[PDB]
Order: structure tokens, then C-alpha cells, then sequence
């Protein structure tokens, strides 16, 4: 007689997914949840990028010849390159990595004079390591030494009050001479000490002669607080200080910039553009990113169990 | 499936059903016809879309670099960082694997449930006018033409209209 | 729900059922009446209570200070702590939202289940004396007074007593 | 159980059923007999095996020593390590408790589902030749011998053969 | 004919919750899982609290005037305050936060005399920076000088063995003078050196003159082990050592103490009292706490789907 | 009347488990997911273990008597022991833990001569603090001093270029004398200065007389790069440098080795051998381990709800 039958759809070949009780069960339709497609470029559309190139991120503060174009910059996406260098004269920043992390999210920097004027000493200390218009020095810094060879450097005090609405990034250097004789030539004989003090900071520095270097040190000065420098030689003085602009991201990559694609997740290999919750491209990312997973593929079922016709 | 309809008492799916997820296949004196059911199909699609709305296109979490890929940081703190990241990777990989497997289990059963619901709905419509054959079909014990088949699909079938004919065909003995 | 009873073939709930979660509404010559079913209601409440016993009143483990509000710690360690703590926040935020979503899905299907169980109990109870209309009601094909309605709810209904009367009515 | 068969309308399990997980028990003129069903039993065991394949024999990621048991490291760093480690313990203790509880919930409902599917299978098989007891039994309204009982078990029972006899017994 | 209908209960106004498939689905009843109610106090009922006030935690070990009232404290809940300072004379502790963390869970400190006696030198070194009744010095520390101006400080050795069953905290100081001629005025002429030695610690110190300061260094000495000090000037000697009492929890807060409420979860803004599994009050907590989540509310359904008439 | 009944199996004595809904529900069968069975040994089957024993890991680089047999070794599993020490003469390594962590995964070390030769000085400097058959010194190092008491040590430059495919671990020491007169005796009077320079490293060292110690310092030298030593005394020169072999795992334990059991998860009290996802043995593990949980037991149901007769 007459009859009515109830049923459901199917396809010839569905997609295999995993469940709590079964591996490789076939469903009508599925979708990927793990992103594996990478864009081998830095996507900078709708952003204000800064490609540092030759210049080191920490170099923007002290100003070696390679960072002349970045002494003041405004950015929301800072790109660091492998060839970047912070220094010209031998030496290093103490707490360098934590300072890089602050500068990466700063939004860029603005410079302001600290207003130090000097008397009875020389200010024009230069080096052929930092060559800018023939034998110069760090652009934001001043190399202080005696008026003539072997003369005694006077016990000096310089104070700076932060007049602004935000924290000031204060930078200073300690010069470690090639020898005891050279330290004597530049600053006069005897032991040297550099003391830096604020309401939250307190440190003393002694030069260690033997191999030519300038080591840089830093602090963040609160609004209306005063930083005090006491020194009798081997002191690299700040001429300017830095103030942060707003908000940014910092990326370490050798990938070319592209102004034709929009991205919010960045890594060394380029840009991840996805609406998916997970990614398998890179464990080290910056920005708004899917969580890193070790799996290549995790298919989510978007349909019923596939049961093809016999 | 938990409900025993899809991949259960219903042998297989229909590949010819392209206009929906669930449907009816009738057979009478006029021939054979196939039609999709809207209510059950959309109810399944909406629940799947609900899952997609929870997982796809969501506001990702914020990330910053604590490592240096150009020049290596100190070993002690660098090993702590690496240890912590790998621990997060293990947690998130577990979360991702479990989430998908749990959702896939619920999805399959969800679709199976809707097939069962539609089956039971038709069963109650027909009352004492039809019997289940065990394969997902209902043997109708009265002449049910194309209009009658349509009234079952759109839920306007009145069992009282055909009850007397049906009971005479179902109860084929003498009642005393 | 997965069982298609609550928000399914049963149109809507009853706002006048305050004595329980599930119940019976009868209609006869003596007028209508409503009574709650203890067994199905208690089964549902116990299961929800079980979820609450799991989540509420947990014994948490002790954590101590690792950074400083008054005197800032060394900058590299501080950035690692902040990176860790916020990553912990995202995991727990994820876990909490998933747990609630998952439990809520189960709780709704759970309550839908108990309604179906009760409906099926009555179906097997009434045997050949009743037909289901499709809305959640059973049409009794015999005279069933308030005491008879009591026997169905009480689970003491004897189908043999009314079988002959109801079979006569179902056929003609 | 969500499906209401196991610990539901079926009063209790059978301790004598060693043959399988689900089975049939019949009463007739020739006595009692118990036999297990292969299809349902295998379906339930396959799914529990599936859960075990997910949890047991996993490949894990390698972790190195970041601490020092013999030469105490800087307490500032050590306390961060101890904080992170204790936080990982908290997360995994949560995950483990939730995973097992969720799986146990699903396993019990899964097995209950299989009982129901078998019960429904037999119901549609018997058509108008039997009536439901309410305790998980089917009252057969025709004389059904051991050969007839076997035909129900292996899905070869023809209801048309017994329909006339059954109907007049039900009146 | 007669009929019996089955159904369920409903309310006019249900609660919206979220599931795996739906957002804002209405249920009969729901219960909050995220704690948002904060108590703006440190709940100290049942506890033995110490409010350090003007005294810094590390100051309790050396004894500047601000910490004279905390030289031997005993608590199970240590509360640090914003205005607390560890020192009077300029200088700092090496590994300061490591020492703070050890002290926060110490249960407080008991002090014990190390028993050092001296001859041929001064022990009465005092400064105007630490006024107690005129010029004085750290209460647990001795400032050692030469007998007179520019006199030679003799090479000296002092040893202390730990007679207790638990580790001893040893503190000592290195004095850095304002100038080179200052160092020669208080002590002898020539290079100064301080060596501190135990069975698992050895370190030498040299003072760097030019800026007036005293820096403090420390070690944990195991039971029956000995600390050896060898010095010839610029040395701030310990008079008493510290032994820990038991268990405690350290809190940094601006909230007032209250002995009328009980709590075990603390933060800068007070106490979280809750049986709920999650909280949105503060991501930085101490003690036994519910886990912090970003969400303001996460409602758990405690009822069926609400289908009104 | 004939009837056919459907049912399930059951046991008289079931196993209680936990669900989302219930605590202590009885099921037919269950299996454990949390490992609690520990093996009180370090399982070394299928591996190449190195039990350092009395030798401290850092000692393998410089060579005190305790580390003579481990000057060169090859391993995939390095076991540190509590009784291990790095030095014979008093002194320490700079950034010691960082170096330990690099050596733990090194796969062992191979040694190579740096080809330093000397003239006009003595190279046989020794001490009774390092005895082998009488007074000896660090096997990999050379204690350089003047030809006789109070003689002038000549200003020397010694350079070495890494000729290998992988980085070289360069070690050197600075000798701090017991007194100024001792420094004069060994090296001659005057300021002593040691500088160490590669393309990525630059540091100068001055001795600090009064201590009696030899402090060791280190750098990683890139392929084809050159390290330059400039010194005029107080300098402990390397004779050999190290190269890493491959991959290894570092373990800290007090448990004896066992070549008859196999495992990949190690801890303080032994080896965890399991296929289970969780373990409640030790929160501090190394290698490929089940994840640590604080529960002693979590039973997974492998059977239906148990309803006995
Ligand atoms: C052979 C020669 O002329 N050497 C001079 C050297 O030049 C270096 C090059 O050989 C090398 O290839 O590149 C490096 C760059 O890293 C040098 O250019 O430079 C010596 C140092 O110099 C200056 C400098 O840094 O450029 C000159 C500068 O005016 C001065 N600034 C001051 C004083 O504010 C600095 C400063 O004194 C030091 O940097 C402080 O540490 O030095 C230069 O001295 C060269 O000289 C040789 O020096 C030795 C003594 O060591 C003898 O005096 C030789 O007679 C003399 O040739
Ligand atoms: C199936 O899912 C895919 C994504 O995986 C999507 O592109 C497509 O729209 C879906 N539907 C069909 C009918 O293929
Ligand atoms: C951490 O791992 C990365 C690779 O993911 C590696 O490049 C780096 O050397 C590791 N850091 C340390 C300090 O071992
Ligand atoms: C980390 O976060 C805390 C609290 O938000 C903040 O006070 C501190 O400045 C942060 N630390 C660093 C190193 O940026
Ligand atoms: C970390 O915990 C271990 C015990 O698991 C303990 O021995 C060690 O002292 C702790 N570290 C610190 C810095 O307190
Ligand atoms: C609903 O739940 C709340 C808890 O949020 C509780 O206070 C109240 O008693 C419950 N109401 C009913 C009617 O059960
Ligand atoms: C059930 O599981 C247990 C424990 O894992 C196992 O020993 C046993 O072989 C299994 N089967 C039965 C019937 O007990």
C-alpha cells in the first residue's frame, strides 16, 4: 500500500573528524579551527609603522649615527631588524631587554632638553667610532672631561626635575677607559665614583679600566620628582630625556612591509590573518592572536554523520 | 548516535536530498516524491551556527614578546620563559583537542536528535492510521494521495478523516 | 532540548504549577485539576544540586606575593610575572565560560529528559486504554473520575479494569 | 541515565548474564532462556575503548630542570617558579577532575542509550503482536516457541505469520 | 471524553543564560558563579595580625628608629604599609625582595644575641640620620671604629655557631664613606676588606668611598654551622641574629584591619569572602582565593528552559 | 502467557565513581587515570647515563680531582648528586646556574687543546687544596706565576680562534691572593690587569688581595671567532676548551641507577613509568611526564551503571 518514509541528506564523500569515542568518523561537512596560512610580510594597512632598519630600538634614546632619523618618532607598529645596532662606541645597556619591552609599547618617543650647562670642564668629547660629520659622539649625550691632559676633574652635581605629566626616561653612561693612564689623562688621577639618586632610585658606579667601553644605565623618573647626578669623572651626561607618546606594538622580523594587507597579529615570519581560535604557525607572537597549539589540524563538524547510499 | 535514528534504524542518507537536512519520501498510486522539511533543518543549522558564533571571529587575547630572536637573553630567565611557554602550549593544545572532540560528539548527537524528533512528530500525527516498519517508514492503512501526503508534511493531517478506513485495514479479524 | 518535550511537542509551561517541576492536568466530568509529580521533580532537583556541590565551596590552594606594590622589583622579572599572570587569566576565563556553557547545555537537556521519562511512564501505564494527541495529553477512552485520575498519578492504575470499555470506544 | 532504561523502567541488571552487556530473557511453554545480544554489546564496548585510546598512551612534551635542589637559586626567581608550578597544578587538577566527571556522565548515558535502542528495535519488530509490560518486557499474544524466540533475537521474525492469532487474543 | 495532560512549570520572568548552541536563552532560575562583592577591609578574626605601619619589613632585622616596636614580632598575617621604610642612613639590602618574601611567610622573628665582644676599638658609632634621643644607630647593629681619628683598625676575626635546630638569619653591613680621607679618619689607612664565610657561602666586600651609605648583606646559616667574619674596617657588625617562628601570610594593603570579619583571601583593596569558584575583583591576590576571571558575570542555570504562557 | 524481557548485566560488588551530577555512583567497571606507583630508581635501560657522584657538573670543565674521570664524557642522561662539588680551591663560577643548564643538555663534552705555550714564567703552580699525589691543580687550567719570588711577571697576550663547526666554551680564572705581599711574591709589585675579548664579549678583571680564592669566568666563542687574553699576573689560564656533543637530559636525584627498567620521566625520588595521563607522585619532574595533579585517585568508568539483583 501507501507509505511515507523519513530520512536525512548525505554526500558521496564527507570529511573525517574526531569525537570523544571515535577517531576518523565521517560527517557531511566540517571546518578548520587551526590556522596554518601565513602571510610572509608585515601587514601595515591602517597603521603607522616604523621600520628601524640599521637603527637599534635602544639607539633611539642615546643617538648613534645610524639612529639619526629616529631620535624622535611616532608609531603604533615598531619593526626591529636583525642588522639593528644600539651603539657605535663599544659598550652595552644594563637591563637592555626590559627597556626594549617598554619602548615597544611606548607609541614612540619625544625628546626634551634637560638644561644642563657646564663650567670649568670640557664638553666636546668625541670618538671616531661614532662618526657623524667626521668624528663625533652620541647625539643625545655629552662626554665630559678635564680642560687639559691629567688635570683634576672637579666634584660636580647636576639635578633635573621632571616638569611634565608623564614619567621621564633618564639615561646616563659610565666610561671605562683603555687603561689607568688613560683615565688619568682624561679625568685626572685617583678613584672615581658616579652616584645617581631619585626618590625611588639609588645607585653608585665605579669605572673599571682595561678595555675601552661606555656602559649605559637607566631609570624612570616620576612627575615632579628630581634626579641628582654626583660625579668626579668618567661620566657620560644626558643632554636630553625621553617621553612616551601612547600605544604601540613591537615586532622582530626580517619580513618586508606591505601596505595592501590589514593585520593585527605579528611574528618573525610575517603576519597571521585569521578568525580561527587556534594557530600552528609560530609560538612567539605579538598583538591580537589565536592561541598557539601543536596540532596541524582540528576539524570541527558542521553537519550530521555521513551515511552514503549503497 | 545516542538517539538511534541517523546511522541507526534508518539505513542510510539520501544523496538526492539537496534542498535540506531532513526530509520525507512518499510512495502512493501516483508515484514517488521527495521533499525537505524546513523546521527540523533550520533548528539543526541554527544550533551549529551557535557553535560557530562562539568559536569563529572572536576577540583574540593580547600578546607581547618577552624573548629576543636576534640576540639571546640570559640563560636562567630564558629557560624559565621557555618552560612557561611550553606549559601554556600544552594547556592550550589540550583545551583545543578536547573542545573540538566534545563539540563534534554533541553535534553528531544533536543532528541525530532532530531526525528522531521529526520521526516522533509524524508518528503522533498519524495516530491509529499507520504502523512503523522499523526502517523509518510508516505503512499507511488508507489511500493517501499527493494532497494527503502534503498534509502530513505541513502538519495539517487530520486522523479523524481516515480513521474508519484505517481501522478496517489494520484490524483484519471479526470483532465480537 | 535533545528530547523534544520541553519547548517541543509540549506547547508551553504552566505558571500555576508551584508545587513541583513536572505534573498532571486532568479533565473529566467533575472538572479540571492539577497536581505535581514528586518523583520526577526530585530527580531533577538532585542533579542540579549535584552540580552545585561540585562548583560551590571548593578548597583553594595557597598563593603568596611574588611582586611588590610599594617598591618595584627588577624590570625583567616583573615583565615575566605580568606575562605569566595574564596568560593564566586568559586560560581561567576560557575555562569558566566553557564550563558554564557546557553545564547549562546539559542542565536544559537533563530537565527535558525527565519530562520525557514521565511522559513515557504514563504511556506504558495506560496501555490500550488511551491515545496520545501529540500535544502531551492522553485521551482516555473510558470514564475516569478523580479517584481514577489519582490511580494514574499514584502509579496504581489497573488497565485490566477498563480495557473492555476502552477497546469498544476506540473501534466505533 | 538520560534515556530512562538502565536504573529506570528496567528494575535491575542481571548478574547471571555473563554472556554480554545486553540480552534477552524469555518465558514460554518450554521454560526460561537467557541469551546476549552481540550488536548492542559491541557498540557500547567499542565506544568505551574509543575513550581509552584518547587518554592512555599519550606522547608528552619534554620539560627541563629550571630549578636547583642542591644549590638553592635566587629566592626571587625560585618563588616565581614555585608560583607558576603551583598554578599549573591548579589548572591540571581542574582539567583532570572535569574530564573524568564529564566522561563518566557520558559513559553512563551512552550505555543507557544502547539499552533503549535495543528495546525500541524489538518494539518495532513485534508490531501488533505484543504489548509493553512497563518493566522492559513484551507480552506476546501468540504461542512463541524456542525457534520463534530465536527469530526475534536475530531479527528474522515475521509478524505477518502471527498477526491474525495475536489480534484476536488482544480483544 | 476524559483526558490527562502532562507538563512542566514556568515563570513570567526567567533568567537569560548562555549555552553551547545559544546566547541569551531563558531558564527558570540561575546562580552567579563570579564573585563581585569585595570587603574593603583586612578581615583579621581568628588571626594574629601585625600591622607594620611606618616600619618596613626588612627594618625589623636591623632596627632603625621606625622599627623599634617591631624587633621581635609574632603573627600569622603580616601587613605591609605604603609609608614603611627599612633604613634611616642611606643605603640598601642586596637581594631585598628575596629577603622580603622569606620574612612574609616566617611567622615573625625571634632575636638572639650573637655574643661578640671587642677590645682596642670603638663600638659606639652613631649618626644624626638615625635619631632616637640625639644621634644613634641601628638597634641590632654595632658601628666599629678606630680608637681615635686616623688610628689603625686592627685585623679582626669573629665567629658565631648556630646552637638552635633551625636556620639563623645573619645580617651585616658595609660602610661606604663620603670621601677617601673620611675612610682613613674613622678606620685605618690603606685598602679595606670584609670576608664572610660559612660552609656553603663565601664572599668578600670592599667599600667604595665617594658617597655616604651603608649597604646590608645577608645569609641563612644552617644548624651547627659557623659564620666567620674577617675585617679591618668599614664593617657594621651584627649584635643579634634572627630565628623564624612558624607560618604566616604577607599582605600589602591600604585597607584597615577588622577583627570582626573572617577571611582567607586578601588583596590590596581588602578581603574576598566567597564560596564561589571565580572572582572579578582583583587579579593580584594572596592566600586561599577563587580564581580570577575577566568576565563580570557567568550565570549557571539551576532550572529548565522557561516557556511562559 | 509468553513474554520476552530485555535487560542488562550487573555485578554484586560494583565500583563507585564521580560524575557531573553525582558523587559515588556505582558502575560495573572502572579504571585509574592517576599514577601513584613510583620506582625508587633512575631507569637507564636504552640510555647512556653518567652518574657524576662526587663530581660537580661545573667541575668537568676545570678538572678538580673528583672530576678527572668526567673531563670528557658522552651521555643522554646526566645525573647530579648532592655530594657533588665543583672546586677544590676556594672560589666560584660567574653565572653558575646558567652554565649548569647549558651543560645538562649538552650531550656531554669533548675537550680540545688551545695551543698556549709560555716562556719566561713558571706554569707548574700548585696547591695542597687540590691533592692528587701531593699538591696539584685544576687539570684543564694552568697556574701562571713569575720565575722566582717577587720577580716581575711579563705582560702577555694569548689568542685562540675556534676552528670548529660549533661554539667553544672558554673558561679562565682570576687569582685573588691572601695578601698584597703574596701577590707581590707570586707576580711582582704593581697594578695587575686581565682583559678578555671576543667579538661579542669584552671584560676586564683586577685581583682583590686579602681573600685567597680563584674565581672562574666563561664565554661562548662562535665559529671562526677569536678570544684574546691580555694579562700581567693573577691569571689562571686555560689549557683546554670544551665542545658540546648533542642532546641530553639533566636529572637531580638520590636514587640508584637501574639498567633493567625503562623510563622517560624522572624526579628527585626516582622514575615514573606509566601510560596514564596524570600522576600524583611529584610536582617537580623532568623529561616526558604525565601531568601532575593533587588528587590521589580519579576513576574513569569503563562500564554501565551498576544495578545489582
Ligand atoms: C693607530 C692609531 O691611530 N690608533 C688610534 C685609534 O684608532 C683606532 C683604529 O686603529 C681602529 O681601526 O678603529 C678604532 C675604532 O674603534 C680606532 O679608530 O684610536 C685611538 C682612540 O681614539 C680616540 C677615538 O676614540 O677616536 C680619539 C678621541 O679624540 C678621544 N676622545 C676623547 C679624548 O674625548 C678618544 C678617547 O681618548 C678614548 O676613546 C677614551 O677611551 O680616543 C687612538 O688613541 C689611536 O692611538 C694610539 O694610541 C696609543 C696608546 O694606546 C699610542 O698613543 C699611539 O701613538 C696611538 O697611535
Ligand atoms: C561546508 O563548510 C565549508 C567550510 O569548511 C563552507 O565553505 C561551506 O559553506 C559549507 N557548506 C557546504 C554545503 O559545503
Ligand atoms: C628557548 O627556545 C628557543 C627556541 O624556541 C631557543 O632559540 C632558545 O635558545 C631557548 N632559550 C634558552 C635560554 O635556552
Ligand atoms: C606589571 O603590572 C603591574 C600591575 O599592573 C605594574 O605595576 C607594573 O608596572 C608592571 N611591570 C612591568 C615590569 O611593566
Ligand atoms: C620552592 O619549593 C620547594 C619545595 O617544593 C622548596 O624546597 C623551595 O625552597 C621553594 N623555593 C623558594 C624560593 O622558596
Ligand atoms: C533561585 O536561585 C536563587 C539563587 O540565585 C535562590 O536564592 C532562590 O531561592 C531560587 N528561587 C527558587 C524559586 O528556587
Ligand atoms: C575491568 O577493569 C579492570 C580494572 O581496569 C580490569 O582488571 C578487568 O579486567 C576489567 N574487566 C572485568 C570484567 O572486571
Amino acid at each position: 500500500g501507501d507509505k511515507i518514509c523519513l530520512g536525512h541528506h548525505a554526500v558521496a564523500n564527507g570529511t573525517k573528524v574526531n569525537t570523544l569515542t571515535e577517531r576518523g568518523i565521517e560527517v557531511v561537512n566540517a571546518t578548520e579551527t587551526v590556522e596554518t596560512t601565513n602571510i610572509k610580510k608585515i601587514c601595515t594597512q591602517g597603521k603607522r609603522p616604523t621600520d628601524l632598519g640599521q637603527c637599534g630600538l635602544l639607539g633611539t634614546l642615546i643617538g648613534p649615527p645610524q639612529c639619526d632619523q629616529f631620535l624622535e618618532f611616532s608609531s603604533d607598529l615598531i619593526i626591529e631588524r636583525r642588522e639593528g645596532t644600539d651603539i657605535c662606541y663599544p659598550g652595552r645597556f644594563t637591563n637592555e631587554e626590559s627597556l626594549r619591552q617598554i619602548l615597544r609599547r611606548s607609541g614612540g618617543i619625544g625628546k626634551e632638553s634637560m638644561g644642563f650647562t657646564y663650567s670649568g670642564i670640557r664638553t666636546n668629547g668625541a670618538t671616531s667610532a661614532c662618526t657623524r660629520s667626521g668624528s663625533s659622539f652620541y647625539a643625545e649625550m655629552k662626554w665630559l672631561l678635564s680642560n687639559s691632559d691629567n688635570a683634576a676633574f672637579p666634584q660636580m652635581t647636576k639635578a633635573y626635575r621632571n616638569p611634565r605629566n608623564k614619567p621621564a626616561l633618564i639615561i646616563w653612561g659610565v666610561h671605562h677607559s683603555e687603561s689607568v693612564s688613560e683615565q688619568t689623562k682624561l679625568y685626572g688621577s685617583g678613584n672615581k665614583l658616579i652616584t645617581v639618586r631619585s626618590s625611588k632610585y639609588q645607585q653608585s658606579f665605579t669605572p673599571n679600566p682595561g678595555a675601552r667601553r661606555i656602559d649605559f644605565h637607566w631609570l624612570l623618573l616620576d612627575p615632579n620628582d628630581t634626579v641628582t647626578f654626583t660625579f668626579n669623572g668618567a661620566f657620560i651626561a644626558p643632554d636630553r630625556t625621553s617621553f612616551f607618546r601612547g600605544e604601540s606594538l613591537g615586532v622582530q622580523s626580517d619580513a618586508p612591509l606591505d601596505s595592501s594587507c590589514r593585520g593585527d597579529c605579528f611574528h618573525s615570519g610575517g603576519t597571521i590573518v585569521s578568525s580561527l581560535p587556534f594557530q600552528n604557525i609560530n609560538s612567539r607572537t605579538v598583538g591580537k592572536c589565536p592561541r598557539y597549539v601543536k596540532q596541524k589540524s582540528l576539524l570541527l563538524a558542521t553537519g550530521m554523520r555521513n551515511v552514503p547510499e549503497k | 548516535g545516542l538517539f538511534g535514528a541517523i546511522a541507526g534504524f534508518i539505513e542510510n542518507g539520501w544523496e538526492g536530498l539537496i534542498n535540506g537536512w531532513y526530509g520525507f519520501r512518499h510512495q502512493n498510486a501516483q508515484g514517488e516524491g521527495t521533499a525537505a522539511d524546513y523546521k527540523s533543518t533550520q533548528s539543526a543549522i541554527d544550533q551549529i551556527t551557535g557553535k560557530l558564533n562562539r568559536l569563529i571571529g572572536k576577540t583574540n587575547q593580547q600578546f607581547e614578546l618577552i624573548d629576543n630572536e636576534f640576540n639571546e637573553i640570559e640563560q636562567q630567565i630564558g629557560n624559565v620563559i621557555n618552560w612557561t611557554r611550553d606549559a601554556m602550549t600544552e594547556i592550550w593544545s589540550y583545551n583545543a583537542e578536547l573542545l573540538v572532540a566534545m563539540e563534534n560528539q554533541h553535534t553528531i548527537d544533536l543532528a541525530d536528535s532532530e531526525m528522531s524528533k521529526l520521526y516522533e512528530r509524524v508518528k503522533k500525527q498519524l495516530r491509529e492510521n499507520a504502523e512503523e516498519d522499523g526502517t523509518g517508514c510508516f505503512e499507511i492503512f488508507h489511500k493517501c494521495d499527493d494532497q494527503c501526503m502534503e498534509s502530513i508534511r505541513n502538519n495539517t493531517y487530520d486522523h479523524t478523516q481516515y480513521r474508519t478506513e484505517s481501522l478496517q485495514n489494520r484490524i483484519q479479524i471479526d470483532s465480537g
